[PDB]
C-alpha cells in the first residue's frame, strides 16, 4: 500500500500552469526565464507594468 | 492674484515598512518612476550627525497607494505624500507622540 500510494504521488505539473503562477510573479535566481530580444512580448510586458 | 480660499489638500504620510507600501525609488528609465505609481517625498539622512535631507521625489505604489487613488477618483482631492523621519508608529511619551 505504501508503494502504490508513493507511485500514485508525483505531482509536478510542470509548476507553471500558465502565466498566472506565483513563480512567475516573483522572480527566482535559480529558475531562469526570459524573452529573446526587445519583440512583441517585451513590448507587452512593458505595456503590462506590474 | 488678490486671494483664493481652497482646500483639498490633505498631505498624507506613510510608513516605509509594510507589504502595503513598497519601497521604489526612482529608476534612471522611463519617466524616473513606475507607469502605474504616485509620487513620494522622504526626508534621508545623509549624516549621522545632520539632520538635514534632501526631498528627492520616490515612486510608492501599494494597496494603500491604491485606496488613495480611489479616494482621490471619488471625492476629488488632490493630495501630496509625505514620510516621518523618526519612528514608525510612535508611543506616548512624557507626552508626546512619534511617527
Amino acid at each position: 500500500a505504501n508503494l502504490a500510494a508513493f507511485l500514485v504521488l508525483d505531482r509536478p505539473e510542470e509548476r507553471i500552469t500558465g502565466i498566472n503562477d506565483p513563480r512567475l510573479r516573483n522572480p527566482s535566481d535559480k529558475f531562469i526565464y526570459a524573452t529573446v530580444k526587445q519583440s512583441s512580448v517585451d513590448i507587452y510586458f512593458r505595456r503590462q507594468v506590474e | 492674484s488678490d486671494c483664493e480660499p481652497d482646500d483639498n489638500h490633505l498631505s498624507i504620510v506613510t510608513l516605509e515598512e509594510a507589504p502595503f507600501v513598497i519601497v521604489e525609488d526612482i529608476d534612471p528609465l522611463t519617466e524616473t518612476c513606475v507607469r502605474n505609481t504616485v509620487p513620494c517625498r522622504k526626508f534621508v539622512k545623509i549624516n549621522n550627525s545632520t539632520n538635514e535631507g534632501m526631498n528627492v521625489k520616490k515612486c510608492c505604489k501599494g494597496f494603500c497607494i491604491d485606496i488613495l487613488k480611489k479616494l482621490s477618483r471619488t471625492v476629488k482631492f488632490t493630495y501630496d505624500l509625505y514620510l516621518v523621519t523618526n519612528g514608525k508608529h510612535g508611543k506616548k511619551v512624557n507626552n508626546v507622540w512619534n511617527g
